[PDB]
């Protein structure tokens, strides 16, 4: 079993980017996308099972 | 019935172990499988990397019935002890009827780019008359561990869910010798608010 991990140089920066996209969207400069709620997805996708 | 006859994912588990002292052991599961509706794969193409060996390139490269979308409600309700060494790991078990060299690639993707790719090579083990490939206590990347910590300190879960909007994991298991896609599992996450525990919906990916 060999675990070779490939990491790109700005991982921790991107991690912050993942957050301040939400915490201050304006000073973010992050790619923009359609929220999953507004996509053609099954109703289950947002109601967890019982 | 997750996976094809070529290779069947029967077990998946990401966890935190904690050793407060020599008499104390704790284990917390974040998500777990193994303890169907369909989704148009084009709807989730704007959430995964679709470049060389991308969820799109692989779809046509191998069997479409090997592709799956999993929505996880992760269980983040775990008291991280500050005085205890902690192992963050991922145990996944795959069972197959044939003996092949198996390579599992786990990629954490932010927006359209995969930040970290981990490649694990596994070999067939004969158990109960079948060949079983199992990754035992594989360590998660510092990125994932930091991500969990950064999520925790968010005050509300709706904030957690919002950052998870742009977070995905692509899991691709492949026959190393033939480069045939054995199983591909695209992963999307919210944070489970259920008291009982982590929940998960599995969908088969299709095109139209």
């Amino acid at each position: 079993g060999h675990q070779i991990v490939h990491v790109r140089g700005d991982s921790e920066t991107d991690l912050e980017a993942l957050f301040n996209a939400v915490m201050n969207p304006k000073t973010a400069n992050v790619p923009q996308t359609v929220p999953m709620r507004l996509r053609k997805l099954p109703d289950s996708f947002f109601k967890p099972p019982e | 019935s997750i996976g094809t006859t070529k290779l069947r994912l029967v077990e998946f588990s990401a966890f935190l172990e904690q050793q407060r002292d020599p008499d104390s052991y704790n284990k917390h599961l974040f998500v777990h499988i193994g303890h169907l509706e369909s989704v148009d794969i084009r709807q989730i193409y704007d959430k995964f990397p679709e470049k060389k060996g991308g969820l799109k390139e692989l779809f046509g490269k191998g069997p479409q019935n090997a592709f799956f979308l999993v929505k996880f409600w992760a269980d983040l309700n775990c008291n991280i002890q500050d005085d205890a060494g902690a192992f963050y790991g991922v145990t996944s078990q795959y069972e197959s009827s044939e003996n092949m060299t198996v390579t599992c690639s786990t990629k954490v993707c932010s927006f359209g780019k995969q930040v970290v790719e981990k490649v694990e090579t596994e070999y067939a083990r004969f158990e109960n008359g079948r060949f079983v490939y199992r990754i035992n206590r594989s360590p998660m990347c510092e990125y994932m561990i930091n991500f969990i910590h950064k999520l925790k300190h968010l005050p509300e879960k709706y904030m957690m869910n919002s950052v998870l909007e742009n977070f995905t994991i692509l899991l691709v298991v492949t026959n190393r010798d033939t480069q045939e896609t054995l199983l591909c599992m695209a992963c999307v996450f919210e944070v489970s608010n259920s008291e009982h525990g982590a929940q998960h919906h599995i969908y088969r990916l299709v095109k139209d």
